[PDB]
């Protein structure tokens, strides 16, 4: 505690560097806000031999959990297969998206096993549109209200590609009985938007 | 999954006339759609996709709408290079699907068919086998009826038939319909009718022959 | 730049594994932007999605296939490919390799020229060939190109010089296992005396090749 900026991938020391791994993963205990982007990419969890990269243990991406603001975007191309959501980032509250993937996307999550996203601090996504794709096991984003989280004119999200809705619904994967019509972001009572 | 529906399966025009395609899904898929152009022996070209938006070098006759259920296409305008298949696609949710495809279709002036029958063979009759082939050569549109028959009985389960696609210059369709019998079920028969049924002639016509004659 | 091409066998026996790969040009196979998929279209039917691989390790597969099948990826060679189990005649199809770009457009952009799979238990058989003779203007004749595996017959007339009024039919699948079609033509009356009809069939994955003289009876 309390306040600690830390820069983030493709930026300063990170400036050479293709995703948050285990040789780097040490110099963020402790940051609430990442000055620019965050990778998370399959290199980071097989190592790489080229830049003498050990693989990431797992459990040690539980240190971006103090993280609270990405100037930014959010990037997410593998993730354990094992975890459900994405419990990391479940102190996550804003976005900016004052910088971008491929010039356009602020958050980006990419064939993932998990079963929900688990962003239920997530309040703010000021600039940039967000992409959904591929996740085969993912419900409840379509649960949600995003154009409630955005801030500037233009913004949109495309979710494609994942679970289809009547399957949740016949194996019961839906908000809670006790959520507003605002959605959730995974099953249980503290998933919900409004109370 | 998600079940993709066109309908019609089969548009009929002429060059410079105004098409209009239709696509209906079971769930709702927002506005992930794409149409896809396909012509034979080659792989289908993106047309448009989000609906309505309009892929780089795609002709601007080529036009799309619709949202959750309801999609169309629309070709304002026909030219000749845009007679083929038409297909649906959402990527909404897993798995992803296709619809059926609308064809489209040269129109055409009506024409009956000339009708032709042949023998089977005294080269074929040493093997064991008998075919007698009917031919149905350049008739539009393509609805058809073939039936054989033998000293007057309705034959059932033993005819295949083969139709060509559109003749690349006339326009028209043409139809072969083999019947097989054994040797021995050939010879016990005298008389063999081909009778087909089309909208360009008044009543059907018939052509047969007599064995050995 | 960017090619797909697909390549292998075009003949696989009932119960046995489906095999093809797809070759990629104009940038590595390796890459956050890009599904690599696989699509199947039946002769004379729909198109169905078959399923895809991501750099990362994970695919996704349709349910219609019963856990038949499998993709894997080879960055030595930047090609991706395609297995399946247990087939039957109902897997039978021109096979497709595509691109979807996830970042762009978002659906399948670049394709494959596509390949044909034969699923049967069909021995390879020459085919006979039976004239089919004129009489009672215009004529018709022909060529019953019959009893062969596998496909495909190609016929022409007159050693390629008659080549108008021609309508060569596509083949049809018998009870038999075997390929039966038929060439046929249209010709003027007053010259069927004065004018002499050959049909030029062949059959290169058998070693046969034959020429049938077709006249009045
Ligand atoms: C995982 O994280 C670690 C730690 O961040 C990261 O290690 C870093 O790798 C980069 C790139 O390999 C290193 O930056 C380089 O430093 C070397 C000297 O070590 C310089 O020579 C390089 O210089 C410029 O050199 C070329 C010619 O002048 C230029 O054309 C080019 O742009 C080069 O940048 C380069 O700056 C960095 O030193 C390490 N950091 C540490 C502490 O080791 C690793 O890359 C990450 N791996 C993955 C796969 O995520
Ligand atoms: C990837 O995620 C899926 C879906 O969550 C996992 O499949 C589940 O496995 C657990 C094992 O504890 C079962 O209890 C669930 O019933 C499964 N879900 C169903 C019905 O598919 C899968 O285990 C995950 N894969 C890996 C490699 O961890
Ligand atoms: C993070 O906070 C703990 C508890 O306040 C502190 O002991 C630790 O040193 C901090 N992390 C840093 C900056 O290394
Ligand atoms: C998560 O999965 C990996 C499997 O490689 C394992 O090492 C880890 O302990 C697992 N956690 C669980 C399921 O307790």
């Amino acid at each position: 505690e309390e306040k600690k900026v830390c820069n983030g991938i493709g930026i300063g020391e990170f400036k050479d560097s293709l995703s948050i791994n285990a040789t780097n993963i040490k110099h963020f205990k402790n940051c609430t806000s990442i000055s620019g982007d965050l990778h998370i990419l399959p290199v980071a969890f097989r190592g790489d031999s080229f830049t003498h990269t050990p693989p990431l243990d797992p459990q040690e991406l539980d240190i971006l959990k103090t993280v609270k603001e990405i100037t930014g975007f959010l990037l997410i191309q593998a993730w354990p297969e094992n975890r459900t959501d994405l419990h990391a980032f479940e102190n996550l509250e804003i976005i900016r998206g004052r910088t971008k993937q491929h010039g356009q996307f602020s958050l980006a999550v990419v064939s993932l096993n998990i079963t929900s996203l688990g962003l239920r601090s997530l309040k703010e996504i000021s600039d940039g549109d967000v992409i959904i794709s591929g996740n085969k096991n993912l419900c409840y984003a379509n649960t949600i209200n995003w154009k409630k989280l955005f801030g500037t004119s233009g913004q949109k999200t495309k979710i494609i590609s994942n679970r289809g809705e009547n399957s949740c619904k016949a194996t019961g994967q839906v908000c809670h009985a006790l959520c507003s019509p605002e959605g959730c972001w995974g099953p249980e009572p503290r998933d919900c938007v409004s109370c | 999954e998600i079940v993709m529906t066109q309908s019609p399966a089969t548009l009929s025009l002429s060059p410079g006339e105004r098409a209009t395609l239709s696509c209906r899904a079971s769930q709702s898929v927002s506005s992930y759609l794409a149409w896809y152009q396909q012509k034979p022996g080659q792989a289908p070209r993106l047309l448009i996709y989000d609906a309505s938006n309009r892929a780089t070098g795609i002709p601007a006759r080529f036009s799309g709408s619709g949202s959750g259920t309801d999609f169309t296409l629309t070709i304002s305008s026909l030219e000749p290079e845009d007679f083929a298949v038409y297909y649906c696609h959402q990527y909404g949710s897993t798995p992803l699907t296709f619809g059926g495809g609308t064809k489209a279709e040269i129109k055409r002036t009506v024409a009956a068919p000339s009708v032709f029958i042949f023998p089977p063979s005294d080269e074929q009759l040493k093997s064991g086998t008998a075919s007698v082939v009917c031919l149905l050569n350049n008739f539009y549109p393509r609805e058809a009826k073939v039936q054989w028959k033998v000293d007057n009985a309705l034959q059932s389960g033993n005819s295949q038939e083969s139709v060509t696609e559109q003749d690349s210059k006339d326009s028209t369709y043409s139809l072969s319909s083999t019947l097989t019998l054994s040797k021995a079920d050939y010879e016990k028969h005298k008389v063999y009718a081909c009778e087909v049924t089309h909208q360009g002639l008044s009543s059907p016509v018939t052509k047969s022959f007599n064995r050995g004659a | 730049q960017v090619q797909l091409q697909e390549s292998g066998p075009g003949l696989v026996k009932p119960s046995q594994t489906l095999s093809l790969t797809c070759t990629v040009s104009g940038g590595s196979i390796s890459s956050g932007d890009y599904y690599w998929s696989w699509i199947r279209q039946p002769p004379g039917k729909g198109l169905e999605w078959i399923g895809y691989i991501y750099y990362s390790g994970s695919t996704d597969y349709n349910p219609s296939l019963k856990s038949r099948v499998t993709m894997s990826v080879d960055t030595s060679k930047n090609q991706f490919s395609l297995k399946v189990n247990s087939v039957t005649a109902a897997d039978t199809a021109v096979y497709y390799c595509a691109r979807v770009s996830i970042f762009g457009v978002g659906t399948f952009d670049y394709w494959g020229q596509g390949t044909l799979v034969t699923v049967s238990s069909a021995s390879t058989k020459g085919p006979s060939v039976f004239p089919l003779a004129p009489s009672s203007g215009t004529a018709a004749l022909g060529c019953l190109v019959k009893d062969y595996f596998p496909e495909p017959v190609t016929v022409s007339w007159n050693s390629g010089a008659l080549t108008s009024g021609v309508h060569t039919f596509p083949a049809v699948l018998q009870s038999s296992g075997l390929y039966s079609l038929s060439s046929v033509v249209t010709v003027p009356s007053s010259s069927l005396g004065t004018q002499t009809y050959i049909c030029n069939v062949n059959h290169k994955p058998s070693n046969t090749k034959v020429d049938k003289k077709v006249e009045p009876k």
